[PDB]
């Protein structure tokens, strides 16, 4: 459960992401594929090569959804219902993988928002991605 | 794996009593039932809509027997699991695209299946030996992923 | 979330546990200590020997708590609040250990309830233990 | 670990640029803040009531430098993390009662700190190599648990 400070922290940090969210989306995926090669098992149909337009495009998609979630920080379950559906009934990504993408996204923000990536902000973002993960995997069974 | 000799004997003794055909079907069926996301790999298997549909599906049963067959062989080369499972590891990764976490889920399901079947004979320490074994197999199976 | 089916399943199987809950609780702990030795780091103050009264005493407490969750299957967050607080604030058990106990609890039931431990019941029990774990860990941060 | 000569160089070279003092104090502080339950082992350190209070605690900072110190020395024995951390492994188990999962949490925190610090320089391929290292160290430390 996200506290008011957390929600604040998150909106601030993401606020700064801005026009680069797509790019960060892409970079986190790239980091994931390289660090946790098992995650590649869900993208056999993609070109996983550096700067692949498939990865780029996907990065955008993920970023936008994250944006939408920050915007509806208060009503996540509802804002991401379709996405929870998609993952639970179509994609069926194993729940362990959500932690891997979450970690790669933190790393990405760290690397790009030095001034803004304080310990308190780091904590908030982590809890946020955890909440997002929970929602996305809540209809699995 | 870190199996003391007495752990290796205990694994071996019990495995002698197992009906691989039957345990095979049970473990795979239960996997698709407890963690329905795992069904993603078997859409050509037909109806997996309910527990009865899964547990009694001739394809699930047959596949289960195949998987446990490969596993039983693993048990005779407890010394070289990575070796034993190398071509299979390659296959699961490159052709099948099966996330290795699936192998840990099945390991846990199997331990429940052995508990179910053997009752009191599945002692705390027998379980600990099997835990080491299913982890080794899962590891062996994930070793060639890249 | 637990469905009506799940609830019937759990009340049914737990119903059968009856007066053996305590012993089954004790047994699950021992299986956990033996298979997942890292869990012992939380019980440095216990005699973890075979047939330790400490373990026996501890097994009862866990079983009583589970029995209490079954009794309040429609209000677990509330029936378990106290325990959630304890684990979050004093014990501070790492989240991952919950899954290890759950697993050992499933093993014990399987070993004791061959007739009731059907695929469907197994699935319901798994989701239940996951829910209990989620509650106990809800207040961690 | 199972580091490629190239992956070896990448680690080796970034490390040479690391101020162990600062990084160690920050890795440990962030751990205490992001995963509050890790504070169970540092009651005697004082006030950990706030991020500010943790980050400022000198007992925290000094513990951080001792931890990174030992980590640092381990990068010199990348081919035998096991034998390099055996005694530390026994201590953590037998004397400190530290759950090895903590080793994993720190590893990840560590990676976030490096990124935080080196921005651009901490590329995906460089992170991949550090990830193998942190995992390797955590495994080595966990190795003598029983
Ligand atoms: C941070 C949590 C996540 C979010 C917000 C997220 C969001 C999304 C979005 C927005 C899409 C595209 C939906 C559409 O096409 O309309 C998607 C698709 C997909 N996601 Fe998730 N995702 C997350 C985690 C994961 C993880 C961890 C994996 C796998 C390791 C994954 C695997 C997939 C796959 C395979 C697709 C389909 C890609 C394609 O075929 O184009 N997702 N996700
Ligand atoms: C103990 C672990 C496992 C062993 C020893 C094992 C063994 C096998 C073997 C021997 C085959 C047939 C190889 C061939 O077709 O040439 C196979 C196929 C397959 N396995 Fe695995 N398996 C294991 C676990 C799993 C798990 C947990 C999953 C998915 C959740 C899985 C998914 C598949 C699939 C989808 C196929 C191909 C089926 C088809 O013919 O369409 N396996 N496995
Ligand atoms: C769903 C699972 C769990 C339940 C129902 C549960 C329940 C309880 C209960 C009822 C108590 C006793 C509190 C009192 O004194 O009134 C307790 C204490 C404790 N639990 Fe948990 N617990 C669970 C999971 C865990 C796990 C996974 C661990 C660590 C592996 C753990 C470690 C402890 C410890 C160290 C104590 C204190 C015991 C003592 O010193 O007497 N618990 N738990
Ligand atoms: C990179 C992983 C780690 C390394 C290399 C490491 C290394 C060390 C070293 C060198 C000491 C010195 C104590 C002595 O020699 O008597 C120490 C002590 C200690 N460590 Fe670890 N450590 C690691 C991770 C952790 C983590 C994650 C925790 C808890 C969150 C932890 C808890 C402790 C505690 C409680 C002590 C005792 C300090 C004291 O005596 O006040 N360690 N560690």
């Amino acid at each position: 459960m996200l506290s008011p400070a957390d929600k604040t922290n998150v909106k601030a940090a993401w606020g700064k992401v801005g026009a680069h969210a797509g790019e960060y989306g892409a970079e986190a995926l790239e980091r994931m594929f390289l660090s946790f090669p098992t995650t590649k098992t869900y993208f056999p149909h993609f070109d996983l090569s550096h700067g692949s337009a498939q990865v780029k495009g996907h990065g955008k998609k993920v970023a936008d959804a994250l944006t939408n979630a920050v915007a509806h920080v208060d009503d996540m379950p509802n804002a991401l219902s379709a996405l929870s559906d998609l993952h639970a009934h179509k994609l069926r990504v194993d729940a362990v993988n959500f932690k891997l993408l979450s970690h790669c996204l933190l790393v990405t923000l760290a690397a790009h928002l030095p001034a803004e990536f304080t310990p308190a902000v780091h904590a908030s973002l982590d809890k946020f991605l955890a909440s997002v993960s929970t929602v996305l995997t809540s209809k699995y069974r | 794996v870190h199996l003391t000799p007495e752990e290796k004997s205990a694994v071996t003794a019990l495995w002698g009593k197992v009906n691989v055909d039957e345990v095979g079907g049970e473990a795979l069926g239960r996997l698709l039932v407890v963690y329905p996301w795992t069904q993603r790999f078997f859409e050509s298997f037909g109806d997996l809509s309910t527990p009865d549909a899964v547990m009694g599906n001739p394809k699930v049963k047959a596949h289960g027997k195949k998987v446990l067959g490969a596993f039983s062989d693993g048990l005779a080369h407890l010394d070289n699991l990575k070796g034993t499972f190398a071509t299979l590891s390659e296959l699961h990764c490159d052709k099948l695209h099966v996330d290795p976490e699936n192998f840990r889920l099945l390991g846990n399901v199997l331990v429940c299946v052995l508990a179910h079947h053997f009752g009191k004979e599945f002692t705390p320490p027998v379980q600990a030996a099997y835990q080491k074994v299913v982890a080794g197999v899962a590891n062996a199976l994930a070793h060639k992923y890249h």
